[PDB]
This record gives C-alpha cells, structure tokens and sequence, in this order.
DNA sequence: GATCTGGCCTGTCTTA
DNA sequence: GATCTGGCCTGTCTTA
DNA sequence: CACAGTGCTACAGAC
DNA sequence: GTCTGTAGCACTGTGTAAGACAGGCCAGATC
DNA sequence: GTCTGTAGCACTGTGTAAGACAGGCCAGATC
DNA sequence: CACAGTGCTACAGAC
C-alpha cells in the first residue's frame, strides 16, 4: 500500500521552488535547482538531501576543481544515464530556464567524483559541447537514453520556448509557443546531434512523461498549448543505430494517462509509479498509476492513493520528485499572515 | 467667469484634491453664484489625455529592434503576456507600466515650451538646430515594504512593492560642430518629486531574483533598442532628431549588487567600482582606481560559469573578484549620496557610542555596558541638539548629528581630553568633503573642497590609522571606503554626485502611499492603472506652470 | 464674481484641503480671470472664531461648582496648572482641551437651526415651550497607539495618544405635562464622524492610571457639576433653560475596567454589568441580571479598603466581586457593539478551525497541526469569500465573515455531516440576533427579532452545551456571556445598543492621523492645539449644512 | 569610603516610580507604593525586596485576616515606629496621593505578624483613626517619633496640598500650595491630634528631611514654593509630654544644608548618611554628607563621593531609598528607541 | 576506545 | 538524608 | 445593521 | 442632440498589549 | 487706512531584511 | 548641500 507522513523542513525553505529537479545517485538525493543565483552559504546551488526523524535537512555540495560551475535552471529535461561503460554514472541536464529568465541551451553531464571523509561527496560537472542541428533552447521537454546494438544515444522531444526573435516584441516578451514536434538523437561523444521529423507526431507537446527501456520510449500524457488539451494518447518511439545514420519509426497506441507535470518514482526493474499532476487546467490529479512496462508494451494499473489531507486535498498547486526507491516527496505552497515564512509544508509519500 | 480645463486640471491634480472632493467643492460653488467657474469632471477626463502617453505620434530611425511601431498605446499590465498554465511558473504579479519610448516621447513633448524658449535665449535659430540633439536620462529603481494588501479577488500578492521611474536631466545641441554642445535645457531641481516620472509599478519583493527580472525584461530591451536609434518629433512646428543617454544612479547599494551580479552585501569584495578586497582597503584606504564595467562583469561571468582554467572554488573566486552571477541590467559606475550620507553617520553614531565608553582600554565590553552607553548618548542628544532616538538612521538625523556643535556636545560625555580634539578633528575633516559629493555643481559652488579633496581624505584616513586603530583594524564600511577612495575621479568623470542621487526617487514613495490611500479605486485590478497615471500627471511640467505662472 | 467667507471656508475644511494648498488654489483662479472668487485666507480665520468655542455669552442657575464662571475660555492645556517642580511627579504630558461646558454651549449653538425647526414643524410655538429643554449626550474615550513622535525641543513624551470625545444623540421638550417628552432633534447618523465633537487630546498611555486620571480630572469634575444646573442660551432670540444627560457609552471593555476599578480582563469575575463568575456562566448561560452600578462599586471598594469582617484576601474578594480599586468615572452599565462583533467573529473563527480538525475526537493536537489547520482555512476563506487572512480580526472581516455563504464555504471542510448542520444552525442563530444589538432602533427596524431574542439566545446556548461541549466546559468569553444574557434588558431600559457603539470614535482616529499629517503646524507644542482645532470644524452642522444645502 | 553596583531588574520594571518607599523591618526591605493599582499578580501592592548577585528581585507580600488594605501612596510621610512597649515594631504611614490623584489623609500602622514558612512573612495595616483637629491631606510632609520621660508622640509638619476647595478651579485643578506651616502631635492612641503654631515658622515647606533623637528633632533642607527658595538654614524644634497640655519650643539654627527630597540611611546609633536629592531646580546634588546628632546639637561632615558614572552624572532627575545598614539603592530613567522597556537604571550604593 | 574532520551554530558586521 | 512547601515558570485564555 | 468615499463607465434626463 | 449628474461596482480605513490563572516542578529550609 | 501677500519659525516624511564570515564545538565515522 | 509644505504672527506695500 502507500503512506503519507508530514515532514518539517529545519531551517532552509527559502530555496525549493515549483520548478526543481532530484537527482537520485548512488543513493543519495541530490536538490537541484534553487530560488535566486546561489548564495555564498553554498556556491554551488547543489544540495544534499537527507530525510530522517520526520526532519527535511539540506547540506551544500561542492565540486571538484576541473568541473564548470552550473545555472540554477528551473524546468530541464533530465535523464538519469545508468552505470555502463565508459564511465559511470552521469545525469544528464538539458536546458531549463535562467535565474534571469533566459533558456540556456546547453548540456551538462554531471557525475559523482570523490568520497569521503565524513560522508562527504564532491561532484562533477561537464558541460557537453554540441555539434549539429542543434536543439533550440527550450524547457518543460524530455530526455532519455536508449541502446540498441548496443550503441547508447539519448533522444530529445518537447518542450517551450519564448517566441521567434522575429515575432518577439516587448508586449509579446513573456508569451511561450512549443517548439516544433521533431525529435532530437544526441550522441554523447561524437557531439553530434541529428533531428528527424516525425508524420505521426503532428504537433508539439510540454510537460508529458518519458519512460525508456531497451530502445523503446514511451511518451504519456503531455499538454498541446495549440488546441489547449491534454491528450489522452500515448505515444511509443522506436529507435535502431543503424551504420550510419538512425532509421527510426514511430506509432500512435490506443489509450494512455491524461496528465502533466508528474512524478514518476521506480519502484522495480522497470515498474515506476505515477503520483501526479495535473488532469485540467482546474483540476489536480488525486489518484495513484502503477505503470510497468514490458517488451510487449505498456500496462497500467489503478492503484490505491492514501489518505489525502485536507489541505493537500484542497491545495490549488503541488509539485516534488522521487526520492527514489518507491519514495517521493510533495510540496504544498502555505497562506498566513504574516508570512510564516517558511514557504511551503512537505509530505514524504511512500508506496509499499 | 469659467476656468479653461488645463488651469482647473492643475488645480485638482497639483493640490492633492480627489476626484470626488473636486466634485464635492464644484457643485457647490456652482450652487452659490450659480455662474459655474469650475469645469465639471467630465471635461476634465477629456483634457488631460492630451498629456498622458500614446497621444502625439512619434517614429524612430532606425526602426527600434523587438519593439512594436505602434505609437498609441497606454497603460499596459507588465506581465507581457505570461501565459498562465498551471505547470508553468505562476503568475503572482499585478504590475502596470508605460511602454518606455511612448513615455520617453510624452515626457519630451510636456517640455517644448522650455526647449524653445532655450533655443531663443541662446540666441540659435530654428529652421537651423534641427538635427543634433541629446538627451540625458537619469533612471532609477527601489523596493518598498509595508503595502498592505487587499481583500480583492486574486490572485494572493505579496506586501512589497517596486517602482521603476525616470527623469529628464538636461538636454543640448551640438551642430555646428566644434562646440562640444550647448546646453539649452537643464533640470534646476533634479532631486525634487516634480520632476521624477513614473514608469513601472509591481507588487514585487525587491529579492526574487526571478519575478524581477520576468518584470523588468521587456523595459531593460527597449533601452538596449534605444540606444542606437534616432527619435523624431515635431516639436516647434518641425520634425527633429533626439538621441538618448542612459544613467541608472537611482539606486541604493543593495540593487546595484543585485543587478550587476555582485555578492551582496558585507562579502570580502566590498567596492562596486574596484576589486580591492576588504582587509586590503584598511591598509590603503585612499588609493584605488574604478575598473568595473558592466561589459567586464559580463565577461567575468563567463569565467565563472565556464572556469577555463579548472580552478577551486576560492581560487576561482578571487580569479573571478566575487562575480557568480550574471549581471542583467546596466549600471552607471557612480556613487549615492543620500545613503551614503545615512552610512557615514550611522558609522560616525557608532565611534560616538565607542568613546563615552573608553573601548580603546577596555577592548572587550558587556552587552548591558554597551546598551548603558547607548543610553546615555541618547539622552545628552535629546537635552543638547534637540533629537529623539530613532529606531533606525535617516537622512534628517544625518544631516542633524554630523553638525560641529553636536561632536562638541558628545565631547561633554569623553573624559579625556586628546580623545576630544581627536573626533573633533575628525568631524570638521568629513565637513570639509561631505559638500563635494552633496552639491549639484562641485566646481562652481565648492571649488576649493573639490581640489582639496585628496589631501583631506588622506588626513582623514591618517587619523582614523592612528587614533581608532582598535575600532579599523582590518573591517571598513563599504560606505566609508568609497567616500574616502573614489569621489575625485567620479565627480570628474561625470561632473556631479548629488544630482544623480536616489534623493527624488524615495521622494516619490511618499506620492505613492499618499495616492494609493486617496486617488484610486479601491480595488487590485485598478489601484495600480489608477496610481501610474495620477503620479504621471502630478509630475508634469506644463501642469506646473499652472500654479507658478498664474501668481508672478 | 464673490463667494462668502462661510461658504468658502465649508469648502476648505470639509474638502481637507490644507491652509497652503487652498492659498495655492486661490491665488492661481485670482491670477487667470482676475476677479477673484475664492476669499484670502485672514478673512476665514476671522470667519472661523464664531464656530469656535469661547464666542457666546452663557450662564448656568445655580452657578457651577468649582467651575471658573468666565465664558470665553478657548483652547486651554490639559495639564490645568501642574506645578513643575523637580521634586514632584513630572509634567510628562502634552494635552489640551477645550473647557467642558464652554464646547457644550458651542456644540448647542452650532444647533440653532435644526432646534428652531424641529420646534416649528411638531407645530409648537416659541413664547411657549422654552423651560424643559432634555439634552441627551452620548461621550466617548479610546486610546490609540502607533504614534510617531516628533523630534521638537521637550519634554520626552510616549507614541501613544488618548482622545476624549463627546456628541449630542437627541434634544427633546416635555413642557408641558402630561407629554413623556416630545423629541424635536435627534442625530440621524450617530456613528459617523461629523457628528463626534473632539474635547481632549493627550500623549498618554491608556495603561498609566496615574497620568490619565490627572489629565481626565478636571474634565469629571466639570460633568459632575453639570447634573445639578440649568444651563441658559440665547438661541432664536430667545433665553432658553437647558438640561443635560450624560451617558458614557463609547468604551471597550478594557477601558470600563480601567475606569470602574474592576480587573482586567481575563479574570474569574467576567462580567462588567453582573456578578457571575466565568465557570459560573457556564451551566447557566442565558439567566443572568444586570445589578453592577457605579455607585455599587465605589462602595464596595470602602468594604475592600476597610475590611470591616476581617476575612483574608481570597475570601474578601469574593465578597466585594473583585472590586480592589476605587472605581474613577461613572460609566453607563450597557454594551459596545463593535467590539462585540470583533470578538464573536474571532470566536467563530477558532470554532471554524477546530472543525477542520475534529478536536472534539481528539483532544489534544500538536501546534504544528494547528498552524496547518490555519492554512488550510485560510486558503479556502481566499478562494471563496474573496478574503486575505489578517493579522487581527478588525470590523470589515467580521461582517464579511459571519454570513451563512461564508459558513458553508467551510462546510466544504468538515468531513462528516453531522457537525455541519450543526455549525450551520448556530450560524443561522446567531444571524437571527445580530440586528437586535447593531440596529438603531430595533423596535421599530426588527421588532419581531427583538420579540424573539429570549427564546433564539436559549438555543444558541444549547448546541453550545451539547455539540461543543469539549470547546465550553468551563470556559466563555465575556462578550458572548453579554450577547447571551443581557441583550434584551439593555435594549428594554435604553431603546438600543447599536446607536450609543465605539464606532464614531474609532471613525474619528482616523481623521487624527488625517489632520496631524497634513493640517498641523509641525512642533511638539502646536500641533494638538492645531488638530482640536480643525477636528471641530469638521464635524460642525453649521458648516456642513453649505455642502448639501447648496446641491438640492 | 563608599562604592556604587549597577544592579539590573530581573521582570520587575513596572513597578517602581519616582515617588515611592522602603521600609525595613526586622532586616527584611520592603517596596511600598506601586505604579497602579494593585494587579492580581500581588493583590497586596507591597514587595519583599532582595539583593544577591547583581540582581533585585521582587517577592509578593501577603497580609493578614484582621488588617485593613491599602492604596499604594505615592509621596507619603514615613516613620519607624522602633520596637518598645506595647506592641512592636510598627511603620507609620501618612498619607501620601492616590492612584488616581487624591491624597489619603488617613493614618496607618504596618506591622509584622508571623513567620514563616518558607522565608514567607505576613504583614498587617491598622488604620488607626484620628480625632481632633486632625491634619489636613497632604504629600511631601515629614513625620517623627520622640519620646520625653518618656512618653510617646508623633510630630507632623511640612507638605503639599491642592488649592483650597474655594478656589479650586478646573483650570486650578493640579497646582498644589504649601500647607499652613503648624506642626501637628499625634497621639497613637488615642488618636487625639493637636496643632500648635510656632511664632519662627512663618512659612510651610515640603520634601525636607527630619532627623529624630529624644525628645528633639531636626528639619534639614526644605523647598518653599512661595518664595521658590531652597533654604540652608536648620530647623531644631524640642517637645516635651506635660499632661495636660504639650508645651512646644523652637528654634532656627546658623546653617543647616540646602536639599530636597534626601535619601537618609542610618549607618550608627544615631548617625545617617545623606546621599543627595536636588541642590538647585535644574543641578542635583552629587556629593555625600554624614550626620550624627547628639545631645548637643547636630554635626555635620562632608564625605567623599563615590565615583559616579557618567550616567548617573548626567541624568536629569533621580531617586530611591535606604536599604538599611548604610546601604541604599538609587534609580535613572533611561531613555532609547524602542522602549526597552525597563524604565529605570538601578544601582546599589554602600558606604564602608 | 581514541582521533579526526566536516558541518552546524552563534555572534558580529554591512546594507537595507 | 528525607520531606514539605512556597514561589517560580510555562502555556493557554481574554481583551485589545 | 458604520459610513464617506474611490474613479470610471453607462444611462437616464434637460435644452 | 450635446451636455450633465448620478447609480452601480467592489473594497477601503479607523478600530492593535499585557494580565489572569491553573498546573507542574524545583530549590531551599526544617526534622 | 483698511486690505493683501509674504517672510520667519521649527520640524515633517519618503528613505526599513537577510546574508557574509570567523571561530568554536560536537557528532559521527574510521583505525 | 532635498524639498514642498505646516499654520500662525508680524510687517511691509498698495489704494
Ligand atoms: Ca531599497
Ligand atoms: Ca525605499
Ligand atoms: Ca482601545
Ligand atoms: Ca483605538
Ligand atoms: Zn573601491
Ligand atoms: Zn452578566
């Protein structure tokens, strides 16, 4: 079954905002993406998180000394590349949005790199130069990784992005439009990207779920802003590393999940679980998916959700990630005057 | 008789009256002496859109890069079209503005009959002196807290408030040629409220770096447009050519750190204008050249971002001189006089608090001790000088306490009597320099401080060496180092301190508690569209005349 | 063409427009068409001295006690001769204040027309009818924080100001006989500002019993000596005989313990009008006798003071019901009406939030969920009832909050649905009594309510005892003791409640921090003389009268 | 010599105001005249005092089942009562201002009655009542004991008042005038009063220091308000208890000392110390003087000072009273933004 | 069980 | 060394 | 059942 | 037919600090 | 000679929250 | 060297 308990954050909740990623690696969780550029208490913006004793406690990170430092980006597509060889295990970032609201446009491997002493880890990242056929700068897009024969690309779909330099005016300076729908085969050295365009996939989608196995995506519920619908559909990619240039086919299955901006935990080998988002622009999701997924294809099951809170209940936003393992952690934004200011109360949601 | 709508227009903006005061005094002198002499409002509504922005038709040349040719437009909310998707960023923002060059084109336009008459007084003709004109613009920008919030509808809004405003300082001409520009019109009260228009209101804290920045965006792009092109009007009858220069000074410290990617605010690296760390400004404290630049701050970000050179964290630091954000708005390299002003003497307040004691024996006190002093200070500044403790330093305390007779009533509290003479010293060394930087023109109305200015700060920093060596040690005030370190050169370089304070910006905060309770409705959806447009006419020049012309 | 210094000088003073900006507004209609319409500024300063107090020639039968029988007396300080000695108690206080009886004659004057009018349309005559003269005076007292001290010379003064105030409610005739009394003037607007005359004004702290009985003394000594005279006016030509009823009515709890030598406030002794202890009035919540006079509790403290029985101090105040100290001004035994919404709508509140939990299964929460039940309330208050949650409850949430709208925006939160009904219905009960105490005049606006309040406050009462009980063991506050037990015996000995509130009062504090901005020179020494001044202009009939008057 | 501790107040610093009283009784000091009403905390008005450490802590004081309350008197004259025949020890008390500003004219006796428990004393107040002739309302006068072979009487003399109840006006209301300058024997029972009238005591004064031995007592340092004079010279005035009828002789002596409103704490059999209230209107008196008295006449020696702290140096006003055994404790207002809101500075002065 | 080191904590400083 | 009791301390309530 | 506004937009009354 | 005056809309500000009291616990004094 | 307009006086309000950094200490992990 | 007031009292200018 699934478990609810609320947490306290100590003494940091002035750094988590809507928009932040976790990064589970070796265990540990790491919070990305923080509010405002990063202070000199942690010149890294990276955090630790350590949950334990119902207390939500964050430790600052830092990096190794041939690592380039890294934008507190807000929405990145993010792709936890596995432990293979060469070396593992990276965790790749592309692109979100700037402190200042600029789309960054740039690729970011970030691995672990040393230990200890005291439970100590430093970090590392490696901005990725890219060759191409680039991909635009964008955010609320996905990435994941794919092998086949048993070449590793990472595949790249979705996403917004601010108006065409042409259109752009300052009246028009804070409207989005998705990108156009194609889909983007990044080698990971050659730096070499290639964009394919796809008769199927018609028009762009945000903020939907990526789910890879074994050179086969499966992209869930998104969100179309030109119709303004969330389509029930679910898309599944197939991809092959043919010498030397990616064949690729794509099919359109029957039903899938009509959500957006959820959190997909791994419970399994290949099993994750979906606590969510958003179904309508009114209407947050309450109730739990089991999605495991096969060489057959997909499979979904109703789950049970807990016992929502009232006030988690009747809260207008949500937003978290996976701690990993079966285990997420939710975010509910808090009204008082005066200011608390603690700026948001935190559930650990558990499953089994 | 009857009054022409201008004349009883300024009388109702320029007087503080309410819409429906207005009305309130019009009936009735209308009912006595039934001869109506007030116009009623609705003549009113239809005079004053001839002075607010989008009314005169205006072109720039080139056409302005990303900003729309449309030359009408008004009041527009500063979202800028957030698109409000729920998985999006919210949009917690009510925020209302001008479009910058519409306001720029109604600004220059109230001030025609003054360029003309300057034209004629120099003596330069008209179908001449078309095509060489400049403008000088000082902008300026400031948070500000306790702003209640309203019941209203939505959505829940914060109880700050940013106002980003501007003010034409002088405008000249420079055809013919050789003369570098003469200057036909100047502002004779630059730090007034008269004359600092509003363009920008948010319900914003000034420290989310993210919704600022959605905020201000589209208004640092139109500046960034502006500065290559040449605006045209017809003004005087014939279509002419300005040009325009941009100074952001209206800033407090915090801000410009804020907006030049600078830690903030008591780091190791204390200068906005140099890279000299904070132990180093306590064994030099008179010698150092500005050398930030916002293209050079630009540049160092990189470095950081990038760290070519695959340094540490600190090693990168100081290769880097404190740069770890990305600096998103231009900022004049200059100083500010009212806050500097505040610093100084809440720093000289502290050395008076440190001498009724003797910590230069004593080097470690109690905290009750100290709390005694305070007492005492305060209670001798209350019998002597005429103040009252205050909870905080403002600009009237400031220029109250840094006063001769008021270090002579604190040395009443000194016992020893070289302790005495040494801050007396002191505090007529600061009054031979505090006019250098507190002056509109230092070198017509103080030239001898300005030319004595390095060997009195020298002094100044000698006597602090040796006679407060237990107080500066290695820690400075920011403040105190850039009052000691770079005035010259600034007021070299730019020719003035004082004019280009944040003095009329603060100023204006008081016009906007003040309209916000009594000259807009009361509702979050229009208090704001309200606010804008009342301050914009409150700040008009030929609204102003008005009220002086018709006395003298 | 002319307007006459009246006229014009009702529109400077109930437009607030200061004394600088109407001479800026005259001079600039006098400059543009030079016939000047508007007055200059010494001809309404000498228009004025009619309406202030000290103008017309009074005199009392028999003659006041202890009161100077001059009759031209103005605007006096407060502190009536306190010898400033250095040994004594210090002069602390800046206060002044008019002369009790002197304003009375003024604030009666001021009332010429409406007395001349009121007996002419009852259709009585005027050599008649000029011996029984009934004035019915509602005064009034509040302290009030929050204000900023200026720097000025001395002496060193509180931030907190007490306001003494005072407003004539009706004036009717009983000559000749057999008549009760025949009204022919009575306030259509009590709880407005412009009918709150300002008496006294005081830089003291409400708490200080000893500086605030010092200042207040002469001004009880003065309303002591008014009960016993007939005052005698020229007024329509005629002399006239005069009596006065004071009723002291505009005070919060907190100052009717002050004032009535009761302890505040949270004690076992809940009551100001009766004797019954807090647990006490929990059994039995609706049986409850008014009996507390103040005649009562000043000799009830001579048993407290002399303790004649010898019993110790537990026992003694039980027997004099918590009278310890000497009861100070007498005090009309009745209720505040604003305040007592205040605290019902505070107390629903907490009922509210402790449904969203269901703290009646389980007992004792953490503050945590508590903190957590806050939220959550408050966010359904902003989405439904378009509220902002508010630090502390003020008058506008309470009516917007307990409406039955509001109360099922709630239900939406508790989960089962028997505790929502019941909640409901006590919502809808307590709407059934709320215009019985805030009506002016219930017997004729509500008058079945009024019928019905005995058998409404019973119920109430009783799913209070049975569905939540775990919230009223023993415990109630004061307010919705009075609400419950004492509403209908107040309303049958006054006529009402809501027509003798707090609420002119609290209206007038706002035109105090109004005037002291802007209409006050500003010193320590002038500014209170500035603001009594001008606060009773703007509440005279006789200039108010020019506004209307002069539109239909 | 003489030295000064700054004391601080622990939670009690609303509770002292300028005009106010310490009586010491069997060792123990006990603070008498509150500011306000008696609260609940200490439904009493009266407080055990206690010094240690550094710190002044105040204890509430309960009385007895068969004593009288009473209002916390501002400016009342004091006398001890020393302990002899019949019942000791008691504390004279008359009368001092009200709360809400009217004066007493009341007599009250303020004795101990047992102990302990627990270091707790119970105290008691007999409003003892007068018949006479009895002495009008006042504030700032002064009372005495002698004994004369050897009966006991009480001398009375000095004070304020308000203005007579004739020209009392409401613009007069709080100007006060010296009462007419009699001096009044009290009898403690029974409460016969008397007044006798002095052909050297033209004029009344207030806030002087009486000095009592034996039969003879001495008036230091008055304020006259007619002439807004402080005069220097000594008053030494001899009774002497013949039934039926108190013959009374006075006389003025060469000079005394100019104060007001003196603290006098005995450090001898018969000898006290004065550490200084107001010289003038606007400088108070910073040096010390002792005071023995004998049979003689009284002597008078200037002693040294203690080292004063600026603060206390330069304070407007001041005040306090003897904690007993040559020990006394003085007050300063203190003055900052915000209120501290401890209102008042505390030291404690010793001599030896 | 002893030793080391990272990170938490407090107090002071600097600008508001 | 064990026991008793007064008074201090904290938290909740009631009005502002 | 506080009350006097807060300014703008519609919509009648008035020649 | 233009000019003029008011009704509708949704919300504003004045209402703003200590004291009472019950229960638990500890420290200091006595047997 | 009445009426009128301004100078003198002493003081007002707008300037209002977190972050940096150095030193001490403790807890948890390793030898 | 902020600056536009805050109201009252004197003291000139103007018929
Ligand atoms: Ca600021
Ligand atoms: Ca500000
Ligand atoms: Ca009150
Ligand atoms: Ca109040
Ligand atoms: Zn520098
Ligand atoms: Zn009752």
């Amino acid at each position: 079954s699934m478990s609810l308990q609320p947490l306290t954050a100590v003494n940091c909740g002035s750094l988590v905002q809507p928009g932040f990623s976790l990064l589970d690696l070796e265990g540990d969780v790491y919070l990305f993406g923080q509010k405002g550029w990063p202070k000199r208490s942690c010149p890294t913006g990276i955090f630790g998180v350590r949950i334990k004793k119902g207390e939500l406690k964050l430790r600052a990170i830092s990096f190794s000394n041939n690592s380039s430092y890294l934008p507190p980006l807000r929405c990145p597509a993010i792709a936890h590349f596995e432990a293979q060889d060469g070396k593992p295990e990276c965790y790749l970032i592309h692109g979100g949005r700037t402190p200042n609201n600029e789309l960054s446009s740039s690729l970011y491997m970030l691995s672990v790199d040393s230990r200890g002493c005291n439970r100590k880890v430093t970090l590392r990242c490696e901005e990725k130069e890219l060759v191409g056929d680039v991909p635009s700068a964008r955010y609320g897009h996905t990435l994941s990784v794919i092998n086949s024969r048993g070449k590793t690309a990472c595949v790249l779909f979705g996403g917004r992005s601010y108006m065409p330099p042409t259109e752009r005016t300052t009246q028009n300076w804070n409207s989005v439009v998705d990108c156009p729908p194609q889909v983007y085969l990044i080698d990971l050295e050659f730096g070499c990207c290639t964009a394919h365009t796809l008769p199927e996939l018609t028009d762009g989608q945000s903020f939907h779920v990526a789910l890879a196995r074994q050179d086969c995506v499966y992209f869930l519920g998104g969100h179309i802003l030109s119709s303004d619908c969330r389509p029930s559909r679910l898309i599944r990619l197939h991809v092959e590393l043919l010498l030397g240039s990616p064949v690729l086919t794509c099919t359109i299955l029957h039903e899938g999940l009509t959500i957006t901006s959820a959190i997909a935990s791994p419970i399994g080998y290949h099993e994750y679980i979906i606590f969510g988002g958003y179904q309508s622009e009114t209407q947050k999701r309450m109730e739990c998916t089991y999605v495991g997924l096969d060489d057959v294809g997909v499979h979904m099951e109703s789950r049970e959700p807990p016992q929502w809170t009232s006030e988690i209940s009747h809260s207008r936003t949500w937003f978290g990630g996976s701690l990993g393992k079966g285990t997420a952690l939710v975010a509910i934004p808090s009204e008082g005057n005066p200011t608390p200011p603690e700026a948001y109360h935190f559930y650990q949601v558990s499953f089994q | 008789f009857g009054l022409h709508p201008a004349v009883c227009l300024a009388i109702r903006v320029n007087t503080f009256l309410s819409c429906s005061q207005y009305h309130k005094m019009y009936r009735t002198v209308k009912a006595t002496s039934g001869r109506q002499i007030f116009q009623p409002l609705h003549t009113l509504r239809n005079a004053e859109k001839e002075l607010l922005p989008g009314f005169h038709q205006f072109e720039w040349q080139p056409a302005l890069k990303n900003v729309s040719t449309s030359w009408d437009v008004g009041i527009i909310d500063g979202l800028s079209g957030w698109t409000v998707s729920v998985d999006d960023v919210p949009a917690d923002t009510i925020s209302r503005r001008f479009r910058y060059d519409v306001a720029l084109v109604s600004a220059l336009k109230d001030l025609e009959e003054d360029i003309m008459e300057g034209l004629r007084e120099r003596a330069l003709d008209d179908s001449m002196c078309t095509s060489g004109f400049t403008v000088v613009v000082k902008e300026s920008c400031d948070g500000m807290g306790d702003v209640s919030e309203k019941h209203g509808s939505g959505p829940a809004v914060p109880e700050k408030a940013v106002r980003f405003s501007f003010t034409i300082m002088s405008i000249s001409i420079r055809l013919e040629g050789e003369d570098d520009g003469i200057t036909i019109f100047q502002e004779q009260k630059p730090n007034s409220e008269l004359s600092c228009r509003p363009l920008c209101l948010m319900f914003v804290d000034e420290s989310d770096h993210e919704t600022l920045t959605a905020i201000l965006g589209p208004v640092v792009a139109e500046r960034k447009a502006m500065m290559e092109s040449r605006l045209i009007i017809s003004v005087g009858g014939l279509l002419r050519s300005f040009r325009f220069f941009f100074r952001g000074t209206g800033y407090d410290e915090k801000m410009v750190r804020e907006m030049e990617g600078l830690e903030a605010s008591g780091s190791t690296y204390i200068c906005t204008l140099c890279d000299s760390t904070r132990a180093e400004a306590s064994q030099n404290m008179v010698l150092h050249s500005i050398t930030r630049s916002h293209d050079e701050n630009l540049e160092r970000y990189e470095i950081w971002r990038k760290n070519p050179f695959s340094e540490s964290a600190d090693e990168l630091r100081d290769r880097v001189k404190g740069v770890s954000a990305k600096p998103f708005m231009e900022t004049q390299p200059t100083l500010d006089a009212l806050h500097c002003d505040i610093g100084n003497a809440t720093e000289f307040y502290k050395i008076f608090q440190d001498e009724i004691g003797e910590v230069y024996q004593k080097p470690n006190p109690s905290r009750e001790e100290r709390r005694r002093w305070r007492s005492t200070l305060d209670k001798q500044l209350r019998k002597k000088m005429k103040l009252k403790p205050v909870m905080r330093m403002n600009g009237n305390y400031a220029r109250r306490l840094m006063t001769r007779e008021a270090v002579e009533a604190v040395c009443e509290l000194v016992p020893s009597e070289e302790r005495r003479e040494a801050l007396l010293k002191l505090m007529d060394l600061y009054l031979q320099m505090k006019p250098v930087w507190r002056s509109t023109c230092p070198s017509r109305d103080c030239p001898d401080q300005l030319c004595q200015y390095s060997y009195n700060s020298q002094q100044f920093a000698d006597l602090l060496s040796s006679m407060f060596k237990y107080r500066y040690d290695g820690k400075i005030t920011n403040y105190l180092h850039k009052t000691l370190a770079h005035v010259p050169e600034i007021v070299e370089r730019d020719g003035s301190i004082g004019a280009w304070a944040s003095e009329g910006n603060e100023s204006g905060n008081k016009l906007f508690r003040r309209f916000r309770k009594m000259n807009a409705r009361q509702s979050k959806t229009f208090e704001l569209e309200d606010i804008l447009k009342h301050h914009w006419l409150y700040t008009s020049k030929y609204l102003q005349k008005f009220m002086e012309a018709h006395k003298n």
